[PDB]
């Protein structure tokens, strides 16, 4: 997803 | 049984309330952290993208990072939260 990531 | 309102861990009841802040369903919870609800739950809970809260079972939960100022949870760049896979406590959609 370009809105959010994986921490 | 009870209603989760921190520390949420899988198997958890909590309570989902549709956020006027974001727009968005959230758990309810006391911590400083959000945890939005995950869009793939909203059919199992009979939600739609409008009920205002409703109680679900987490399944999983995972911690993200918003990259675009712009985004479905509101959220400015850089925000982390958690999103939260939910189902009911004991219907089977
Ligand atoms: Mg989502």
């Amino acid at each position: 997803s370009s809105e959010f990531e994986v921490v | 049984e009870k209603i989760a309102i921190r520390d949420f861990q899988v198997g958890d009841l909590v309570l989902i309330i549709l956020d006027e802040r974001h727009d968005n369903y959230v758990l309810f919870t006391v911590s400083p952290t959000l945890y939005f609800l995950h869009s793939e739950s909203l059919p199992a809970l009979d939600l739609k993208p409008r009920r205002p809260w409703v109680l679900g079972k987490v399944m999983e939960k995972e911690y993200c990072q918003a990259k675009k100022a712009q985004n479905r949870f509101k959220v400015p760049l850089g925000t982390k939260f958690y999103r939260v896979k939910a189902v009911s406590w004991n219907k089977k959609v």
